[PDB]
RNA sequence: GGCUCUGUGGGUGCUUGGCCGCUGGCCAGACCUACUUCAAAGCCACCGGGGGUACCUACCGGUUGGGGAAGCCCUAGCGGC
RNA sequence: CACGCGGGUACGCUAGCCGC
């Protein structure tokens, strides 16, 4: 029939902005919360829908590329030909910065893209606008550098220096030093609590609240220096990865890890999760990498191997990867589907980046844009690749042409809704839900032969008598 | 061609001419 | 400006009609991105706030032909689910926002008249005609427009109290009075073509007082008698006309539109034999004006237009043609 | 087939054009933390609240002398307030000029127990002298009245009826009685058969005309058909009340401010149940007045406190006080429903406002739309401990909070005491009879 | 500073803007407007002006038609040009240059200015055709126009043989004829692209009497002033410069 | 609680219609006085109804001299009869808004049905008339030909020189 | 970021990006810019041997 | 003819090739996603001085309720210490 | 209840019978 497009449309609305099963209005027993819940599902109802359909006035278009002929692959694509073919917009930005003599690089977009931060090994850190070619900072420390990391803003940054970290401002001017945070080899920043996670070279976890100051939570994780370190970005917990071979999750509520993804069996050397959740990709010591499916928390398929121990691997805002291996990275397309409930495994890599030479140190994606930055030791290349990025923002959270005015009004209104280290969980959406030992007893202040051995094994060792006891003791006579 | 003339020329005014401004430039 | 925020309510009501486009086969994907540019350019600079009528005319001009071209597209495709009413609703809107921005502007609201009388809108036609009459009072076109449409409607009484109210305000100048006496004997002549009205006394109440306003000058009872002169045929002309030609004649004694319509009064419904004798007549009217003592280069320029007017017809005889000539040649 | 996302910033910025455009895309892939950052955003909106709750706005001229004892607004106008005080002196004030009185005049000899206004333009005035009438708007200023009336008892209240001329004064010999201006001059007296004890107040209901509602210090509650002069039904509570009210949109529920501590929403049908309990107080309540919106309730008690009441709540929304306020008699709206008056024991009569925290006036809409997204995440969350505690939090006088402590003790030992003689008495095989059932003892009539 | 030089030549390399300032800007360059009013202009405003412009353009001559058809169209108020590809960008270029060697004789009327005006505000040729565009106002580089086009020209833009004129954009003035010959008998390039723009107008026989007279002009004193510095006295070097003068020139004066 | 008001000036006299009106308790508040200074806060109470300019700076002289001295205009009533609509007091009123407490008296004595405010009298009118005052060159410039300062200079001089009859026994210059 | 406003600075009470409590009132930015160490290093070698030499007089 | 400034190439250490998934290939690249038996041994791991310790964390010792690896025995079991 | 396109009774017009 006709209205068979209206069910669909429905499913699909449901399924995708319903965020949640939905409320069983006819188990309701009373009859004001019968009415009320029923004004409350069909206004929910008609807000997923009313999202469904202006989903439609999204402005940009994802990019792509497609192989026309049957001997065509999508792998044997050149540079130069992606850079004859597309828009010059986009072409201009397929440059190569040729820093040769002070380290491999270490390139770290800011979360809209504007500006890109790479900092060398033996202590070149430079901050720029890559896209209008200017550099807001450059400066050259001495000694080395861990790894290099923008705050909330383009405005701060944070580096890593031989002992402590240092975080400095926009002109390069540096602010403070943090003295906790020694010989820090790993960071992340999260970005909706103001929490900058530090992994030291010992082993230790140190959040520390950027905005005020303190840090929150010191953890210890019990077991070896870490190989590596990200951030989930949409629970802000912390998948280290160890040296045993198994990474663990971290939380600042916590001293233990909150799950431990046993993996491969050397030490895992990269790790990357989606922007959604759901998905892990780890490369091992062991060859191999492998994904994981996060919010059910088993194996998705079988193990992909890597040719050489993939340095960095960071995956895209769809569902693109690029692994960096040894000397040159590739980039592969459908290794997790959100839709698939059983995933299948992909058999050639998307496109890959040539091998000439030039030992990969870190590869990350652009946050908006269809590029890719590769810092390695002869210094920063952005390849252009079509597939990859968000092609529609959304203006109040994050945006890549912000003014100085917006800016300042989202830093304010970031400070104001920065979230409280304890509102981090595996599940985020937690907050309001049921204590329930504290609901059966609030119910109870409001209303009012073979483990009876066991009892006894457990209290003659007391050895306090116990009336409950002494009964126990007349029912086993009797038994 | 199946379409009227002036309902050409009121799809180059409502929607756009832009293939035919592709077309126009590769002569 | 938080001008972004307010034409998101715009673009997110007019989605779910391009989700029904899209899910007919009316629009293609690209042709609907581009209708969702286009109209959020145009939402973007008419929220604006330095804006333009022009802005506003060219938005809905654009809403009003993509509904046109939706309507051929759907014809052509033979789909009859598709309706108008949520465009039509739309441009409305654009409408009654731009008379809050910029009510002081003629040209759109006339533009505003003129839409919602070609889609088929009396009531709300009435209640735009009555906020563009409070708002531009002085206004003769506004107010002819409201009662000649009143009045081919049929609610004379309707089209009545719009011309009073008019001409109680317009006083300056006499052309809303000129109309209103045009409309009054068009009634006239509805009311004796369906064969009080029997006498029409109505355009000489209308002269009476308009005898006395800032505007009653000599080529301004002329104005009346050339609006009076055309559909001769009634029943009262002769008296309406007589009328007119005394009181001018009691008041304004040698002015040379007196002496014109001394001329021209004879005339009154002659197309045929009563055409050239009543032509004799005026004739000798206009020889004993031409002598008489005038103004004479004023009478003579008002009959040498009058001559132009006459020589505009077909169907007369040489020498009649060519005394008129040889009596223009020497004025 | 190559083709790759290209960004102009004509989608940031259209050339020519000073319009930011913002693009949005409510996909819940971008947007993570919902239910954590609109649990902070509720808490800001608490802490918000509680920062920019500034309840108290004025005072009304210099004030009487002795305290405040009867106060009634007029419910035709909008800005006319009088005010009689215990040294017989009444005051009418104009709202939009509060820095002088308009109209006073030495009225009676002893405290103005009851006051009103005409539906013309005068305004009535109880004492125990008898009441009298005044024409307090008039080119010249007159303080002779215009009509006094002295037999019928001590009278104690006036009610004005809604639309006609008519008016009844509760007297203290047990009936009301009822008078028509310009064609009535003793007036009927309606009573109960068989009463003695003398009628506190009288109110007019003033959704359904010719129902007329009273109570008595018997702890009893009256009411009064006009249209067949009798009274109807009389029902005796456990204590005193001080003051009967009507609901301005629900015809048939009152409200009885009582000397339990305590206001009672009763239901004019079935007076077997109150409707609602509202229990807060520490000192008894003085007056009670229902929102002219119909879904809030102000109570002036005699200790020093006003509380503001939602309809439904049955525990305070508000609590308002101050050091120089010193009792509380007379609590009424204004007819904005925004605003509340107080007529004290100091000889204030103060110029408060219902919902504390949300300032009048023309707003902008991402001010209103800031301010109504704040209202409704805080009906979500709450709930939450954090949220809970904070909006909860409000400062009590010393008094106040010591002896609203020793009533929970002892409204506590008394629950201990009636639960153990339940548990070792015969009571035992009974249902618990519910609490709006034990709150009234008999009714008859 | 390699980095710095590094992102200095990225910058100067890019094309479209990327900040809402760099935008305001790039669209307050004009030739007629001043930038207070250039700034706040949409593309509806100057394409009626520039339009009215274009067709008085078209009125006077009747080869204005092709681009009545594809630069001054009604569509072609809404391309962007640094969203097209390469060969769509030299396709543009092709049509841009042909629409420069057809405006260059009428470019003293204010009609030929608006639509000089439609293509600067548009296509941005000020920046994306600056060796066609500055080849054809260089006849008339003692008018008022030549000044503001001089002025709105950006400066790393410029090719390297017309970098004479860098004073000429610091100091508002129009240079003269002794400094574009001076130039020219010292840089072959200047010589070869006056010549190479006046040769593929005259093929194409768009031609006019100020340009052929403006390339005859300088081609003689550039090459007086080229023998007066290749005359040498050592033989060797005399016929090395004979031969140099006669390589640099020969293919022009064959043609020509 | 208003429903229209009048509002004379030099060029004429307009009639606007509130929306959302004014509360009347808080008068005296800051956060209602900073709504009557912002026009982005008071744009939202008032909305232009009704315009009527002079055809002459003769009849705008004769204008004010009924005006100033008490008495209402024929052309006045004319626009009151054209824009309030018609009724008579006994079941529904219109509230409107005035200046002067004289033309309250007799536009309520013209049309029974109208209920006038006097600025001199009610304070909630006066402080509305005078948000009107202070915007009055905004409200009305979509429709406001040229100015109103040389309307104002002109007007002044033509109403002071009628008063005093200057240039009869003025001539030395 | 800007100003803070009356209501955002009493709920950011305790925030700034620039001087922590563990920054010590910059005292070691002060004392570098001072005497013109050219090494932040060298300012933490020196605090932490003055540190240990008055620990010494502590226990003396 | 001279001063100054700038650019490129060589040199400023003793001469064995460019790249790769390197015993072989490629420099025009080619093939693309396999194969799998048993997670891991422990320790150390730099913050300036004196002082406070409500809360959090670390360490040590316990308390209720569950859980049972392993050790021991035999009336053999859904076992028992 | 009616709202698009055609031929009809009829137009300086669209009110009425049947279809596409």
């Amino acid at each position: 029939k006709a209205e068979l497009d209206r069910i669909r449309r429905y499913k699909q609305a449901q399924k995708k902005y319903g965020r949640g099963p939905r409320v069983d209005i006819k188990s309701v027993r009373d009859k004001k919360l019968r009415r009320t819940l029923t004004n409350l599902e069909n206004k929910y109802k008609t807000a997923a829908l009313k999202a469904k359909e202006a989903e439609i006035l999204l402005e940009n278009q994802t990019g792509f590329l497609e192989p026309e002929g049957e001997l065509e692959r999508t792998y044997k694509v050149r540079q130069d030909e992606i850079v004859k073919e597309v828009a010059v917009e986009v072409a201009q930005k397929k440059f190569e910065l040729k820093l040769t003599e002070l380290g491999p690089y270490t390139c770290e977009y800011s979360r809209n893209g504007r500006d890109l931060i790479l900092a060398g090994r033996k202590g070149h850190v430079a901050t720029m606008d890559w896209r209008e070619g200017k550099l807001g900072c450059e400066l050259q420390l001495g000694e080395t550098v861990r790894d290099a990391r923008f705050l909330h803003n383009n405005q701060f940054f944070a580096v890593a220096q031989k002992k402590y970290v240092y975080i400095y401002d926009h002109n390069g001017v540096e602010i403070h030093c943090l003295r906790k945070h020694v010989e820090v080899s790993h960071m992340e920043f999260l970005p909706y609590h103001f929490l900058l996670a530090t992994l030291s070279i010992s082993g230790q976890l140190k959040y520390q609240d950027t905005s005020t100051g303190q840090i929150v939570a010191e953890i210890a994780t019990k077991h070896g220096t870490p190989v590596s370190l990200t951030q989930n970005p949409y629970n802000a917990i912390l998948h280290i990865g160890q040296q045993n071979g198994t990474v663990t999750l971290w939380s600042p509520n916590s001293t233990d890890p909150l799950v431990k993804l046993l993996a491969h069996r050397g030490p895992v050397r990269s790790l990357a999760v989606d922007r959604e959740g759901r998905y892990m990709v780890s490369t091992g010591q062991d060859n191999k990498m492998c994904i994981w499916d996060i919010r059910n928390f088993k194996e998705a398929v079988n193990s992909y191997f890597t040719r050489a121990p993939a340095t960095s691997v960071a995956i895209s805002d769809t569902g693109l990867t690029a692994v960096g291996w040894g000397t040159h990275t590739t980039i592969w397309k459908g290794l997790f589907n959100k839709e698939r409930p059983v995933q299948v495994k992909v058999d050639s890599p998307y496109m890959t980046w040539g091998g000439q030479g030039q030992v990969v140190e870190r590869v990350r994606w652009c946050p908006f844009e269809d590029i890719l930055g590769i810092g390695h030791n002869e210094g920063f290349s952005s390849i252009i690749v079509p597939g990859a990025g968000e092609a529609n923002y959304d203006a109040l959270e994050v945006n890549p042409f912000e003014t100085k005015k917006q800016r300042q009004e989202g830093e304010v209104k970031a400070l104001l809704n920065k979230l409280q280290p304890e509102m981090i969980a595996l599940d985020p959406n937690f907050i309001g839900n049921l204590d329930l030992r504290s609901e059966k007893q609030r119910q109870a202040e409001r209303d009012l032969n073979t483990a009876l051995k066991k009892y006894l094994r457990k209290q003659r060792k007391k050895n306090i008598i116990d009336e409950k006891r002494l009964k126990a003791e007349e029912l086993y006579r009797q038994m | 061609a199946e379409k009227d003339a002036e309902e050409e020329e009121l799809e180059k005014f409502v929607l756009g001419a832009k293939e035919t401004f592709r077309e126009q430039l590769f002569r | 400006a938080w001008v972004a925020d307010k034409a998101r309510f715009y673009l997110e009501r007019a989605a779910p009609e391009l989700r029904e486009w899209e899910e007919k086969e009316i629009f293609t994907k690209d042709e609907i991105r581009n209708l969702v540019a286009k109209r959020s350019d145009f939402e973007h600079l008419v929220l604006a706030p330095g804006t333009k009528p022009t802005d506003f005319l060219n938005y809905v001009n654009w809403e009003r032909s993509l509904d046109r071209l939706r309507a051929k597209r759907c014809a052509r495709l033979n789909i009859r689910s598709v309706t108008s009413h949520a465009s039509q609703a739309r441009t409305f809107g654009i409408f009654e926002r731009a008379v809050l921005k910029h009510p002081g502007s003629i040209e759109l609201w006339l533009a505003y008249l003129e839409f919602a009388a070609q889609v088929k809108a009396t009531k709300r036609w009435r209640r735009i005609m009555t906020r563009a009459l409070r708002l531009h009072p002085m206004n003769a076109s506004l107010w002819t427009l409201a009662g000649r449409r009143a009045a081919q409607n049929g609610d004379m009484q309707r089209a009545r109290a719009h011309f009073l109210r008019g001409c109680r305000f317009c006083t300056r100048e006499p052309t809303l009075w000129l109309e209103y006496a045009r409309c009054e004997m068009d009634w006239l002549a509805r009311m004796e073509a369906k064969k009080p009205a029997l006498s029409g006394a109505i355009p000489i109440a209308v002269f009476d007082v308009a005898r006395k306003q800032p505007f009653w000058g000599p080529a301004a009872a002329e104005k009346f008698f050339d609006v009076f002169a055309k559909f001769g045929h009634l029943s009262c002309h002769e008296r309406i006309i007589s009328h007119v030609v005394t009181t001018m004649q009691e008041l304004f004694p040698n002015h040379p539109c007196t002496w014109s319509v001394h001329i021209r009064q004879p005339l009154v419904g002659v197309d045929t034999p009563a055409f050239p004798k009543a032509l004799r007549e005026s004739l000798a009217r206009l020889k004993a004006a031409l002598q008489s003592t005038t103004d004479r280069k004023a009478l003579a320029t008002k009959m040498v237009a009058w001559m132009d007017g006459i020589l505009a017809i077909e169907k007369l005889d040489a020498a009649i043609r060519t005394v008129l000539e040889h009596t223009k040649r020497s004025l | 087939k190559i083709k790759a996302l290209t960004r102009s910033i004509t989608a940031q910025q259209a050339p020519g054009s000073d319009v930011q455009r913002a693009p949005r895309n409510l996909a819940p892939e971008l947007h993570p933390f919902e239910r954590a950052r609109e649990y902070q955003r509720a808490l800001n909106a608490v802490k918000l609240e509680r920062m920019f709750a500034k309840p108290f706005l004025g005072q009304l001229g210099n004030g009487h002398v002795q305290g405040v004892y009867s106060m009634c607004k007029d419910k035709n106008s909008l800005n006319c307030i009088a005010s009689g005080s215990g040294d017989g002196v009444v005051k009418v004030w104009d709202l939009t000029t509060r820095d002088e009185e308009t109209w006073r005049v030495a009225a009676h000899n002893n405290i103005v127990k009851g006051l009103t206004f005409t539906n013309d333009k005068k305004l009535l005035s109880c004492a125990t002298d008898g009441i009298k009438l005044w024409d307090p708007y008039a080119s010249p200023s007159n303080t002779t009245p215009i009509a006094t009336w002295q037999e019928g008892g001590p009278y104690t209240s006036l009610s004005f009826h809604r639309s006609a001329n008519t008016f009844a004064a509760s007297s203290g010999q047990g009936c009301i009685r009822i008078w028509d201006l310009e064609h009535s001059t003793a007036g009927q007296a309606i009573q109960w058969p068989s009463f003695v004890d003398t009628i506190t107040d009288v109110c007019f209901n003033q959704v359904e005309t010719s129902v007329i509602g009273s109570v008595a210090t018997d702890r009893s509650i009256i009411l009064f058909d006009l249209r067949t002069n009798m009274p109807v039904i009389k029902t005796v509570l456990h204590f005193a009340c001080n003051r009967i009210v009507f609901n301005p949109m629900e015809a048939m529920n009152l409200a009885v401010a009582s000397e339990d501590h305590n206001i009672y929403i009763f239901d004019a049908r079935n007076f077997d149940k109150a409707l609602n309990i509202q229990k807060g107080h520490v000192a008894a309540v003085m007056d009670v007045e229902f929102s002219p919106t119909g879904e809030e309730l102000v109570s002036g008690s005699y200790d020093r406190t006003i509380r503001l009441w939602r309809r439904d709540a049955g525990h305070s929304r508000d609590v308002y006080h101050t050091k120089r306020m010193q009792r509380v008699f007379r609590t009424m709206w204004t007819m904005d429903s925004k605003y509340i008056l107080t007529g004290s024991d100091d000889g204030n009569v103060r110029l408060w406002r219902a919902n504390a925290s949300e300032r009048s006036g023309v707003k902008a809409t991402r001010q209103r739309q800031a301010l109504e997204y704040n209202n409704a995440l805080l009906d979500r969350y709450g709930h939450l401990p954090e949220i809970r505690r904070i909006r909860r939090h409000r400062h009590l006088p010393k008094v106040v909070k010591k002896a609203t402590e020793i009533k929970r003790e002892e409204l506590a030992a008394i629950k201990r005491r009636e639960e153990n003689e339940r548990k070792h008495s015969n009571k035992k095989y009974e249902k618990r009879k519910s609490e709006r059932e034990k709150a009234v003892l008999v009714k008859q009539q | 500073s390699s980095l710095a030089q590094q992102l200095a030549q990225i910058a100067a390399n890019s094309r479209s803007s990327f900040n809402v300032k760099a935008l305001k800007a790039s669209h307050s360059k004009s030739l007629i407007w001043e930038p207070r009013v250039a700034v706040s202009q949409t593309f509806a405003e100057i394409y009626s002006q520039c339009y009215e412009g274009f067709k008085e353009l078209c009125h006077l001559d009747s080869r204005f038609v092709p681009f009545d058809a594809t630069l001054f169209s009604a569509q072609s108020q809404e391309v962007d040009r640094t969203q097209m590809t390469a060969e769509e960008n030299a396709a543009l270029d092709k049509r841009v240059d042909s629409f420069l060697h057809l405006v260059g004789s009428r470019l003293r009327l204010m009609p030929a200015i608006k639509a000089v005006e439609w293509l600067i505000r548009r296509f941005r040729i000020h920046e994306f055709n600056t060796g066609t565009l500055l080849a054809t106002f260089l006849p008339y580089h003692t008018i008022p126009a030549f000044v503001t086009l001089l002025s709105i020209l950006p400066v790393q833009r410029i090719p390297i043989e017309y970098r004479f004129l860098d004073p000429y954009i610091k100091s508002l003035t129009p240079p003269p004829r002794a400094a574009i010959v001076q130039q020219a008998t010292n840089r072959p390039d200047l010589l070869s692209a006056i010549s190479r723009y006046t040769l593929d107008s005259c093929r194409a026989k768009q031609e006019y009497p100020g340009l052929i007279s403006f390339w005859g002009g300088i081609m003689a004193e550039a090459v007086n002033g080229m023998i007066d510095k290749m005359r040498s006295g050592r033989r060797a070097i005399q016929l090395e410069n004979d031969h140099l003068l006669l390589q640099q020139i020969g293919p022009v004066l064959s043609e020509a | 609680v208003v429903n229209f008001l009048l509002f004379e000036s030099a060029v004429g006299f307009s009639l606007f219609e509130v929306v959302h009106q004014a509360d009347t308790v808080g008068l005296e508040l800051p956060e209602v006085k900073d709504a009557m200074k912002t026009l982005d806060k008071f744009g939202k109470m008032v909305k232009l109804r009704s315009f009527n300019p002079w055809t002459s700076a003769a009849q705008g002289l004769e204008a004010i001299n009924l005006i100033s001295e008490g008495i209402m205009p024929e052309y006045l009533k004319s626009a009151l009869e054209m824009n309030l609509p018609q009724t008579s007091g006994k079941k529904s009123k219109v509230v409107l808004g005035v200046a002067d407490k004289k033309l309250a008296g007799e536009i309520t004595a013209a049309f029974p049905g109208v209920q006038c405010e006097a600025a001199d009298t009610s304070e909630v009118v006066a402080a509305l008339l005078r948000g009107i005052r202070t915007h009055a060159n905004k409200l009305h410039k979509s429709l406001q030909e040229g100015d109103i300062g040389r309307a104002q200079l002109g007007l002044g001089h033509a109403y002071s020189r009628a008063k005093v009859k200057f240039s009869v026994h003025k001539n030395d210059n | 970021v800007r100003k803070l406003k009356y209501h955002e600075q009493k709920l950011l009470k305790k925030h700034d990006f620039i001087n922590y409590k563990s920054d010590n009132n910059h005292r070691d930015h002060d004392v570098i810019r001072r005497y013109m160490i050219q090494k932040p290093e060298d300012y933490h070698k020196y605090n932490r041997l003055c540190g240990s030499l008055r620990q010494f007089a502590h226990r003396l």
